[PDB]
């Protein structure tokens, strides 16, 4: 039940990856971690890695929430993709770097038909080789439900502030 | 079946309940799709672009609606009691999907009932996760939040951003957003990206996190109403004040009294997004810019329509997302399931009788 | 010595050649400062705030100017032939500093020449490093750039930024900026802030680097160029102009009319609901369909041609104009004598001085 990793663990995983799709959520906005995030991506793609951003239509707490913040952080528009055109890319991604998202990934939207999140379309982060989730604790998202993706084989919990944790990961990348 | 989209006839409604991307889908589900000519002109959608997606162009409203089994519009249809009888154009037994404002417009509910129309009030969509794609309250409010900031900046005689120049430095605009629902969060974001210092206040406590997640500062701090002094302290330094606070069915809360506006600096503007429900400012007047004590108090009606070219595609999508799960094989027919909370919470009359609890 | 600043009487002019900060440095410079009642109203400058900087208020325009050894106006003073005769209110042998518009307004130059008034036309400031803080075309056009985008977004029926939403994606506006000068660079900056995709072009190659550093993409294709270049340009521009949502034209050529960059046939190809902001409208327009002071609508495209765009940002434009004037005037007040002596060999003084003591 739940393997926990550190900044340095997440650095090794993404440095030794061909493809990484970042997946931002409210948590990223709260911590205001866009700038550290975009720095991580451009030192990630300096290493030859291929980098995308996957934006869920209802990430954050308003429409266009992730978009404004990635825009202030100078993320190119050509790297930013909507759910419907990027959900099949997860199959071929070594890492799904989930930063401050939760509900946006929970596959109880597909499975558990009594769930509050049932029917919602979600990002298929489970299809990636391994998922890195950044959040402070084990609390739920908006929906008040647990995420099964947390305690399963190929997932990794990075316990901290999204801005601090990302900053720390950029440090260990050298 | 046949599905038809008229032109919005109400004064100042530039939106339409269709787009080319949505027409392509409606044909794909088996519909012959008619739209009235000139309906998309407010939204920069020509009749040429509609025809190319698979739509037929009726010449008048009545012709468009005569054999239509489904009808989509943005604002509730007019009654004979307001001088134009649009419910009379809708086919007996047909389905109407639109922003009905049903809980506050009982006359339109009843006029539909007499004609035995099934109407689905889109505003009454249940607040569940899978209904987000159907939800017109958020898609349209979100754009109004953006546009509030654009109207505020239009009226303001200074630049939003700080400017360091050879001739000197002009300071940024300060913006105070009352109410932090969807509209106010997009207001915060648009004021923020334009370079303004942005403040906000909201009576809900868990709003502070939200406001800071967009880079704004929350106005913090028996009778805890010395909070009014914390608001008054910023408002006195504020250039643009944007008020977004509504209460469905009731008059809007007064958040900036005439008393507070007298203490405001000259050249300031108040954008009252709550103006249709009576305003968060009692000095605001629907459809105009009143000036008093040196302050422009702006109160445009129907703000989503001041962004009708993006507002309309999103609205049309909401309608398709609501309807698509209900189309099935059987010689092209829609079958609405009562079990579906999205249908029972939204339906208001069905074949001759009112059905919604309120 | 007295300096005075009246209210601006020309229709639509909300700017003022004064600010509290400038009053303070002028009092410390040795002037008493008189300002017309309510002259700062459109710039949000109050009389009480002018008083606390140490100026006095005059009840009327005539009273401000009557003992003033030096007058500061934003725009050129009207003549009898235009309505009220302001030149006549200025005292004999005073000095006048403003946007005189002297090369294309000869009746105002001869009206002042007759009252012995010395006039320094700010707009003829020679273009040199050290005169950048005096430059009024620069301070005002920079603000006009910002406002061009605010006027685009207001007339436009879509939003600027990209937004991925539960109801689909509102794509980003695409903006195209003919002329990337002071106003060009500010419209790009401001359009980028609002989340647009921004194309730009110019006849100057040095401008490409400036566009790319602001986040725009430059369109590969100041003096008169000819008709052959206009064709290469229209063809190169056309791909982007056809997907463009807002188009801001800012191009000017000293002396000659404004270069046509978007003809009738080009606008015919733009999407419906598109907008063109013509800042060069007071000079004939980059777009010939534009008409000063109005919004033309033609072919589904809204051509906007406001006049005196800087005055649509009058509260920022005013304090910066008044600093242009203070910077021009400060080097020529000698230490403790209460006199004005303009060096004359100083090219700041010669290139801007039109008339002085009776003769041109
Ligand atoms: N976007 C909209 O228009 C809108 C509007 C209304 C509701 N919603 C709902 O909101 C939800 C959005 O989903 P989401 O996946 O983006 O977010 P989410 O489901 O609410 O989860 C966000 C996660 O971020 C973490 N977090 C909070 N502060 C953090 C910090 N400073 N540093 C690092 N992590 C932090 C939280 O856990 P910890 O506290 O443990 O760190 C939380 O689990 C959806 O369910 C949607 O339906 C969206
Ligand atoms: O999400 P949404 O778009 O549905 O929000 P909304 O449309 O319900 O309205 C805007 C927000 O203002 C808040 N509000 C109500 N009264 C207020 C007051 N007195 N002062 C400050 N805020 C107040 C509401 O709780 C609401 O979230
Ligand atoms: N005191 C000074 O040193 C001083 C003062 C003002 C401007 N300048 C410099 O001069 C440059 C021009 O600035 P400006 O705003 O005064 O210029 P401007 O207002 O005179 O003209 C605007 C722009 O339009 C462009 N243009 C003209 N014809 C064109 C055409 N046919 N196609 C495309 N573009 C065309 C010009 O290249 C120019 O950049 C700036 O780079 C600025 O730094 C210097």
């Amino acid at each position: 039940s739940v393997k926990a990793g550190s900044a340095e663990d997440a650095a090794f995983i993404m440095k030794n990856a061909s493809k990484v799709i970042i997946v931002p959520g409210y948590g990223m906005a709260v911590a205001q971690a866009q700038h550290a995030l975009r720095e991580m991506a451009d030192v990630l793609k300096k290493e030859g890695v291929e980098v995308s951003y996957a934006i869920h239509p209802v990430a954050g707490r308003m429409p266009g929430h992730m978009n404004v913040l990635l825009a202030e952080a100078n993320v190119p528009y050509d790297e930013v993709f909507e759910l419907e055109e990027i959900n099949s890319s997860f199959q071929t991604a070594d890492v799904a770097f989930v930063i401050g998202a939760n509900d946006v990934t929970n596959p109880a939207a597909k499975t558990d038909p009594s769930s509050p999140i049932y029917g919602m379309p979600i990002l298929d982060v489970e299809k990636a080789g391994t998922v890195l989730f950044i959040k402070r604790s084990m609390a739920s998202g908006y929906a008040g439900v647990e995420n099964e993706l947390f305690f399963r084989n190929n997932t990794m919990m990075l316990f901290g502030d999204a801005k601090k944790m990302t900053e720390q990961i950029v440090q260990a990348m050298n | 079946m046949k599905i038809a989209i008229p032109k919005e006839r109400r004064p100042g409604e530039d939106r339409v309940a269709i787009s080319p991307e949505v027409v392509k889908k409606l044909v794909g589900l088996g519909f012959e799709v008619i739209v009235e000519q000139g309906a998309g002109v407010g939204a920069s959608i020509t009749d040429d672009a509609l025809t190319a997606a698979g739509a037929t162009i009726a010449s008048t409203a009545a012709q468009a609606l005569s054999q239509a089994d489904v009808v989509w519009k943005v604002q509730r249809p007019m009654t004979a009691e307001e001088g134009t009888d649009e419910v009379a154009l809708i086919k007996e037994g047909a389905v109407l999907m639109c922003h009905l404002g049903a809980l506050t417009n009982r006359p339109v509910v009843e006029a539909l009932t007499k004609r035995k129309i099934t109407a689905y009030a889109m505003e009454l969509m249940p607040r569940i996760s899978r209904a987000n794609s159907m939800d017109i309250l958020s898609s349209q409010s979100n754009l109004a939040g953006y546009r509030a900031v654009i109207d505020g900046a239009y009226e303001f005689a200074r630049a939003f951003p700080m400017m360091m120049t050879a001739a000197g430095t002009v300071p940024p605009a300060r913006v105070l957003v009352f109410g932090v629902g969807v509209a106010g969060l997009q207001a915060i974001a648009t004021a923020k990206r334009l370079g303004a210092v942005v403040m906000a206040t909201d009576v809900r406590a868990a709003t502070k996190e939200q406001v800071e997640s967009l880079g704004g500062k929350f106005i913090t701090v028996e009778f805890r109403k010395k909070q009014a002094e914390a608001v008054l302290k910023e408002l006195v330094k504020t250039d643009i004040a944007i008020t977004t606070a509504l209460i469905p069915g009731k008059p809007a809360p007064v958040l900036i009294t005439e008393e507070m506006v007298t203490k405001m600096k000259p050249g300031s503007v108040i954008i009252d997004l709550a103006v249709e429900a009576g305003g968060n400012c009692p000095l605001s007047e629907p459809g105009k810019i009143v000036v008093k004590h040196g302050v422009k108090i702006v109160g445009h009606t129907n703000v989503p329509s001041r962004v009708a070219a993006d507002a309309s595609p999103l609205f049309a999508k909401n309608l398709l997302n609501f309807l698509t799960p209900h189309v099935d094989k059987d010689t092209k027919t829609l079958v609405m399931k009562l079990e579906d909370e999205t249908v029972s919470g939204t339906c208001v009359t069905r074949d001759g009788a009112i059905v919604h609890p309120a």
